[PDB]
């Protein structure tokens, strides 16, 4: 709201928006950058923000700011977008931040869902996936949340140099982000004694 | 209380239907 | 916000609000049903919300989606109501469950 | 957990600079 000699925040609307997993894949991934742009389904709703309100433009991820004891991250913009002033009006301004973060995810026997270091839960086993019998591994999600890519090839965000040696990427899209793991067999990866 | 919590969508709602 | 060829959330309040006791007793123990509307005390103010922004009806209450290693629930609504599409408008939905 | 998001503005916004 823009009253006279002094502004007030009305309301901030804070969401998460996933990525798909076309813009991880072709844009992240291959070029990285993102949209500008995030379309998401909130609320049983496809909702559709541009950033500072304007057309959708590829942006390139930028390191994030070093923090000590913290893993890396990107992201796309650092300031937040508020509307131009005019005088007793409410105005609405929207920020998209496209933001990518590697994460240490932890999981506990029977390995049906795992934590991400945020505090997030994928209801999903990080050994499910297609092949060798992982198709009966727990998930809790839709089919088309979940994707598995072979011979994928990480190009890394920081000195933009590709992966030597392909992996199976696994992909899922929970209604508040994107998370993608190196799909693993679970015999060999996890033991009940140490 | 996370884990229990972080299902409420998926307990109590619909995440993947679109009007 | 409803613009040209797209919709965007400016707001998604959120709240929970208790059931009142004689709700509590005479309709969901009594009949396992709840009222579509939250009569409750927030912010030191009597708010009521109507689920669909519609009249107040009885609904009954269904067993919520199952989980691993959780407790039972039972809900009323799985669905979140948005206002139907107006273009070049600021529209308001309410969803009670 | 508590730690790590509440670095977040401070990683990946910026907290000074007024428009």
């Amino acid at each position: 709201w823009f009253g006279h000699r002094y502004s007030q925040f009305m309301g901030i609307f804070e969401d998460r928006a996933p990525v798909p997993f076309e813009e991880v894949i072709d844009k992240i991934n291959a070029k990285g950058v993102c949209r500008s742009t995030a379309k998401y389904v909130r609320n049983n709703m496809e909702t559709t923000a541009f950033h500072r309100d304007d057309h959708e433009t590829d942006m390139e991820l930028k390191p994030a700011k070093v923090a000590t004891r913290t893993s890396r991250g990107w992201h796309t913009t650092d300031l937040k977008y508020n509307p131009s002033r005019v005088e007793a009006f409410h105005r609405y301004g929207t920020t998209v931040n496209c933001i990518v973060e590697e994460v240490d995810a932890r999981s506990v026997y029977p390995y049906d869902e795992f934590v991400l270091a945020t505090g997030d839960f994928v209801y999903m086993s990080p050994f499910y996936g297609y092949r060798e019998g992982s198709h009966t591994e727990h998930t809790s999600y839709a089919a088309d949340r979940f994707k598995q890519v072979d011979g994928f090839y990480a190009r890394d965000l920081t000195t933009k140099a590709r992966a030597t040696s392909p992996t199976t990427r696994n992909l899922l899209t929970t209604p508040k982000f994107t998370v993608a793991w190196d799909w693993v067999p679970k015999r060999p990866a996890v033991c009940t004694m140490t | 209380v996370q884990r229990r919590n972080q299902l409420h969508d998926l307990r109590f709602a619909d995440i993947d239907t679109v009007i």
